[PDB]
RNA sequence: CUGACUGGGGCCUGUAGAGCACUGAUAGGGCUAGGGGGCCCACCAGCCUACCAAACCCUGUCAAACUCCGAAGGGUCCCAG
RNA sequence: CGCCUCCUAAAAGGUAACGGAGGCGCCCAAAGGUCCCCUCAGGCGGGACGGAAAUCCGCCGGAGAGCGCAAGGGUAGAAGGGGGCCUGACUGCGAGGCCUGCAAGCCGAGCAGGGGCGAAAGCCGGGCCUAGUGAACCGGUGGUCCCGUGUGGAAGGGCCAU
RNA sequence: UCCCCCGUGCCCAUAGCGGCGUGGAACCACCCGUUCCCAUUCCGAACACGGAAGUGAAACGCGCCAGCGCCGAUGGUACUGGGCGGGCGACCGCCUGGGAGAGUAGGUCGGUGCGGGGGA
RNA sequence: GUUCGGAUUGGGGUCUGCAACCCGACCCCAUGAAGCCGGAAUCGCUAGUAAUCGCGGAUCAGCCAUGCCGCGGUGAAUAC
RNA sequence: GCGGGGUGGAGCAGCCUGGUAGCUCGUCGGGCUCAUAACCCGAAGGUCGUCGGUUCAAAUCCGGCCCCCGCAACCA
């Protein structure tokens, strides 16, 4: 490369909230993520977050049975 | 020269899998990564305020390697463009430096993005090339909500050595790019 | 040749005299043109100046 | 009635001045041309308007060569 | 359909064989390099060496520099003193200039 | 009617009539034709009238090939004017046709009913004409 | 003896004719963006088109200022009558 | 009404009309010299804001792009695009020819002076080319130190340049 | 004197597009590195250097196939130099010498010079 | 454009009533619009008044009442 | 035949000197008035006669066609 022009790579620390560290190499030495590949809701197989929600809507209603037949 | 995760998983896990998949006869038959080129299409700088070293100072953060400008090929009315004016920035990473990116890519950026549900499939060459867009450069970790002044996302450009979409599909996967359909 | 299209002489910066004119757009070149060129009574090169046609 | 027309501008004499096997002098003009229809070979040298002349004395000689244009030649005597 | 190292080489040539001298031409392989001197009138090699028909050793600059000496020295027993250099594709420089300086030193004309 | 819809020269020479046809000289398409037996200008005002003239026998039916389409701009200089002053203005165009074209063909009709139609467009036309039907001539060429 | 003309030989050319490869023109057919039209929609797509019609392919044609071709001739130089 | 391009023009050159069409009366201190590197328009596919069209990736694409300006010719095996160093957009000449009634117009290798780029072979006496122009008379201006009306100067003229 | 490869020419698509197959000992290429010379309007991609673990995957070279491209007769015609007739013309004929273009048959998946390196 | 402002909507509940789709009120989670003091123009009030604050009642199952009829708390400026 | 011209609904600017469409009236919504006018406050509407070309971009520069105003059309 040409001299002067281009930022230095060091080895660097990339955490994440989850408490994964990463080993790579950057321009900065340390740095702080707040999510990962780790950790991703999207990521982690399906894990559907705050919704399994199967809707659940709209055959759900069910209440109830009790009007007659 | 540097040893690092994916240039390593490539190699160790990659490399076989994808020789079982689709069989090749030649070590050089199996696919590659041969660049990821990074763009930035700005001309939001046409005129304006044409002092971008703001973006070159960060895309040289992002990817250690000073960017290259882009200007008008040809003038035009509707954009207000000069031919020759400076309206993008342009790197080109190969080898190690393409790796490290590619890795804190896949790791830290794609989560990082607003409601990320996965890369899109349908983005594949025909040849076996993949492209993608940011619209956001926050998305990297390298660049602090303090040290913007403007969003500004990018175009990333990866291409293979694969002939057809389907090696390149596996080869991305394999490496760790994660499609939604 | 014209208004802004002016037509103009170069001399020699050392013994003075005119060997040379040419022309020159004053908008686009508002300096005086300065070049080197052979001066056939020096007998050699010399920086020569732009002066009043 | 009147015409918008009326103009035409002086004719040139453009063309081929020496043909081959015919002896030239070193200087003698070969070929007259707008652009390069035949290109200088040995012993032919090309002026500003594209002019074919003689650079040593001679014979003329032309060289059709495909794709690679027409030539003209002088071979010394 | 052409390209950039079939350009530069006509484009670097065309322009040698114009001024009519004989031409010192270079190839540079990955191991090798080789060089012979060339009459295009009659579309004739006239005098050749190489680095390869000279079973030469370790360093390809050193080597060039050798192959050149060697080209001069079989050139000069037949007469060849001037010639022009053909630095093909190669820019003038690293192997293929220390040939040419070996192929000066020898006393080859240009 | 017939014009060209644009056209890279405005006003063309005169040239010549010398000779049989280049081609256009063998049935193409329908099943009969009309050939023209002489040099010819032929305007676009008689071509529509011999076509509108089949077309009026054929009332419902058939279908009518025109081989020929004028191009030719057609010049003349304003009533009463001298020479000079510049080539005249272009008043019509017209087909430019050899002895051995065929100008037009018909199909889809009775053998009567073609030849009547072309009969009658002959009548329309500055020449003298021949019918001819398709034949393994002209299959051949 | 070098001349008009003539024989052989080389080189030069873009006409007659022809051609549609370029620039344009061009009739019908195929295929098919774009619109127009008729169904169904305002949830945004769809379907039909004996409607006008791009680009492409086919058939068939036109051109002083079109040429992938291209004569007979003509010009010039050498040797000879 | 002068100049350039095309056709008419009958395949050398030339060729008329109040025949058919267009352009010029500029421009560029780089749009010049040279060394080094680079290859277009367009189509399909892919890509945040991004559109028919900005910039990015791939594949096809011999030239349909580009070459300041009209047209023709030429041209990527560059005359097109980028960069470095530069001013040959030279002084003194010019073998030999194109064209041609004259006068003009044009092309030019090579020798010398002093230079520019190049390792060099070499190239360079402006510009891819063909328009961008005006003979002489009269005078202005810088230089030259040639003549100077008895003599020394001067006045005024000659010569080179504009 | 024959075969393969590396150079460098000539002929200027009968040499090209596409498809299939083949070659790594040698040569060539990719390749291994980026210390050094040198280099990127960013990038050792290019150019460049020092190398020799691998691979003929890309490239290249060598073969095969006529879908495209390219070449293309014989014959006949158009036209025509010169010589004659015919028509009021537009135009049309005969004689002698010359003779296309289209198309048809058909050819083509190159030939050859010189110098190197290897093999018989 | 905020701990200002509380329209718009999404989701979930209570009640009245035979029945709250058109078309009720209320509660809760989330959403958090216009609006930065209002163009030409124009209204009310002379003292316990104007301004500001809450409370009740009639109608009435519930209620679209921010309307109306009353009631007190605090409480001015100014009239040449 | 020569010169000038076509721009919201009416009538004129902008064109020369390419990038930006303006003025008065009129229309529409509000205000004053019992009401109307006048007057006051806000607001809509020209894609520049067309088709072509030059340009990066055309109301503007160039060509074609169309319609309008003015002048000419003489010795005969
Ligand atoms: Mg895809
Ligand atoms: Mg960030
Ligand atoms: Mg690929
Ligand atoms: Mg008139
Ligand atoms: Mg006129
Ligand atoms: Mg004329
Ligand atoms: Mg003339
Ligand atoms: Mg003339
Ligand atoms: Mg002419
Ligand atoms: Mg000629
Ligand atoms: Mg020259
Ligand atoms: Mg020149
Ligand atoms: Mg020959
Ligand atoms: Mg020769
Ligand atoms: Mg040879
Ligand atoms: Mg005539
Ligand atoms: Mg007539
Ligand atoms: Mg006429
Ligand atoms: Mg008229
Ligand atoms: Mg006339
Ligand atoms: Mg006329
Ligand atoms: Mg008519
Ligand atoms: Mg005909
Ligand atoms: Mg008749
Ligand atoms: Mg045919
Ligand atoms: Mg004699
Ligand atoms: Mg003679
Ligand atoms: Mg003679
Ligand atoms: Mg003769
Ligand atoms: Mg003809
Ligand atoms: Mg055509
Ligand atoms: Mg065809
Ligand atoms: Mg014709
Ligand atoms: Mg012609
Ligand atoms: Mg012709
Ligand atoms: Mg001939
Ligand atoms: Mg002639
Ligand atoms: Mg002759
Ligand atoms: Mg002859
Ligand atoms: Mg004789
Ligand atoms: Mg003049
Ligand atoms: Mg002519
Ligand atoms: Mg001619
Ligand atoms: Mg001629
Ligand atoms: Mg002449
Ligand atoms: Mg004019
Ligand atoms: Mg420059
Ligand atoms: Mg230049
Ligand atoms: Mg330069
Ligand atoms: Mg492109
Ligand atoms: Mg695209
Ligand atoms: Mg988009
Ligand atoms: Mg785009
Ligand atoms: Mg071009
Ligand atoms: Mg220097
Ligand atoms: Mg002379
Ligand atoms: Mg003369
Ligand atoms: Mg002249
Ligand atoms: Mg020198
Ligand atoms: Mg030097
Ligand atoms: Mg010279
Ligand atoms: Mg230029
Ligand atoms: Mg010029
Ligand atoms: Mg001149
Ligand atoms: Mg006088
Ligand atoms: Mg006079
Ligand atoms: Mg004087
Ligand atoms: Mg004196
Ligand atoms: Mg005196
Ligand atoms: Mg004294
Ligand atoms: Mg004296
Ligand atoms: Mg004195
Ligand atoms: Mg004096
Ligand atoms: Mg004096
Ligand atoms: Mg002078
Ligand atoms: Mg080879
Ligand atoms: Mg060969
Ligand atoms: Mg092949
Ligand atoms: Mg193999
Ligand atoms: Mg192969
Ligand atoms: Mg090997
Ligand atoms: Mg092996
Ligand atoms: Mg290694
Ligand atoms: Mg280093
Ligand atoms: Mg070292
Ligand atoms: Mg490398
Ligand atoms: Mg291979
Ligand atoms: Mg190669
Ligand atoms: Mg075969
Ligand atoms: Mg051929
Ligand atoms: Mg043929
Ligand atoms: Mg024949
Ligand atoms: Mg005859
Ligand atoms: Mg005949
Ligand atoms: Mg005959
Ligand atoms: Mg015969
Ligand atoms: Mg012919
Ligand atoms: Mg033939
Ligand atoms: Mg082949
Ligand atoms: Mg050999
Ligand atoms: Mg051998
Ligand atoms: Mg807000
Ligand atoms: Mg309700
Ligand atoms: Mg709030
Ligand atoms: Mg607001
Ligand atoms: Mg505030
Ligand atoms: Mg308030
Ligand atoms: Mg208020
Ligand atoms: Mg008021
Ligand atoms: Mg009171
Ligand atoms: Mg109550
Ligand atoms: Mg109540
Ligand atoms: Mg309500
Ligand atoms: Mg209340
Ligand atoms: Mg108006
Ligand atoms: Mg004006
Ligand atoms: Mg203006
Ligand atoms: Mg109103
Ligand atoms: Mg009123
Ligand atoms: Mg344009
Ligand atoms: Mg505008
Ligand atoms: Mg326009
Ligand atoms: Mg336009
Ligand atoms: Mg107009
Ligand atoms: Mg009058
Ligand atoms: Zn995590
Ligand atoms: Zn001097």
């Amino acid at each position: 490369m040409k001299e002067g022009i281009h930022p230095k790579l060091v080895p660097a620390r990339i955490i994440c909230g989850c408490g994964n560290v990463i080993e790579t190499y950057s321009t900065k030495p340390e740095i702080y993520v707040e999510v990962c590949s780790k950790c991703h809701p999207f990521y982690t197989g399906q894990q559907r977050f705050v919704d399994t929600e199967g809707r659940v809507e709209r055959f759900q209603r069910r209440y109830g049975d009790s009007y007659r037949k | 020269p540097l040893d690092v995760a994916l240039k390593r998983k490539y190699y160790e896990e990659v490399r076989p899998e994808l020789i079982r998949r689709f069989g090749y006869q030649n070590v050089w038959e199996v696919p590659r990564l041969e660049k990821v080129v990074i763009n930035q299409g700005l001309g939001e700088a046409k005129e304006d305020a044409r002092i971008l070293e703001k973006a070159a100072q960060e895309l040289a953060l992002i990817t250690g390697q000073k960017p290259a400008v882009t200007r008008a090929k040809k003038s035009i009315s509707n954009f207000k463009l000069r031919k020759g004016m400076p309206i993008g920035l342009r790197v080109t990473l190969r080898r190690d430096r393409m790796w490290i990116f590619l890795e804190k890519l896949l790791n830290v950026a794609l989560p990082r993005i607003r409601d990320f549900r996965g890369l899109n499939p349908n983005s594949f060459d025909g040849r076996g090339n993949y492209n993608l867009g940011l619209r956001e450069q926050l998305i990297f970790p390298e660049i602090t909500y303090d040290m913007v002044d403007a969003l500004r996302g990018m175009d990333i450009a990866v291409v293979t050595t694969a002939e057809t979409d389907e090696e390149a599909r596996a080869l991305l996967e394999l490496l760790g790019f994660p499609f939604r359909k | 040749a014209s208004e802004v299209r002016i037509k103009l002489l170069l001399e020699c910066t050392e013994c003075k005299r005119r060997n040379y004119a040419t022309e020159k757009n004053k908008r686009n070149t508002p300096n005086k043109l300065e070049l080197r060129k052979y001066c056939p009574w020096c007998r050699k090169h010399t920086v020569h100046r732009e002066v009043k046609i | 009635g009147s015409t918008r027309n009326g103009r035409d501008s002086q004719a040139k004499r453009l063309g081929v001045k020496r043909y081959e096997g015919q002896v030239v002098r070193a200087g003698n003009i070969l070929v007259r041309q707008r652009g390069t229809r035949f290109k200088p070979g040995k012993n032919v040298g090309m002026g500003r308007d594209f002019t074919l002349f003689a650079l040593v004395d001679g014979v003329v000689e032309f060289q059709d060569r495909g794709r690679l244009g027409r030539y003209v030649h002088v071979r010394p005597l | 359909r052409l390209t950039a190292y079939e350009r530069r080489k006509f484009r670097v040539r065309n322009r040698i064989k114009r001024t009519g001298r004989l031409r010192l031409s270079v190839f540079r392989s990955l191991k090798h390099i080789y060089a012979q001197i060339i009459d295009d009138e009659k579309g004739v090699t006239l005098v050749s060496a190489s680095s390869l028909a000279l079973k030469l050793k370790g360093n390809k600059t050193e080597v060039a520099r050798q192959v050149g000496r060697a080209l001069a020295e079989k050139a000069l027993a037949l007469g060849i003193k001037q010639v022009a250099f053909d630095r093909g594709p190669y820019k003038y420089h690293g192997r293929v200039k220390a040939l040419a300086e070996g192929a000066r030193e020898g006393g080859l004309e240009f | 009617m017939l014009m060209p819809r644009r056209m890279k020269y405005r006003k063309q020479q005169r040239g010549r009539l010398k000779g049989a046809t280049k081609g256009g000289d063998y049935v193409a398409f329908g099943d009969y034709g009309l050939v023209a037996l002489e040099p010819a200008w032929i305007t676009a005002q008689q071509i529509e009238a011999a076509r509108v003239a089949m077309v009026r026998h054929f009332r419902r039916g058939g279908k009518i090939f025109i081989r020929i389409f004028p191009d030719k701009p057609y010049t003349k200089k304003p009533l009463e004017v001298r020479m000079g002053k510049g080539k005249g203005n272009v008043e019509g165009y017209v087909a430019v046709v050899k002895p051995g074209r065929v100008m037009f063909e018909v199909a889809g009709v009775t053998e009567e009913q073609a030849m009547e139609a072309l009969r009658i467009a002959g009548h329309k036309l500055p020449i003298k004409t021949k019918i001819v039907r398709r034949d393994a001539y002209d299959e051949a060429q």
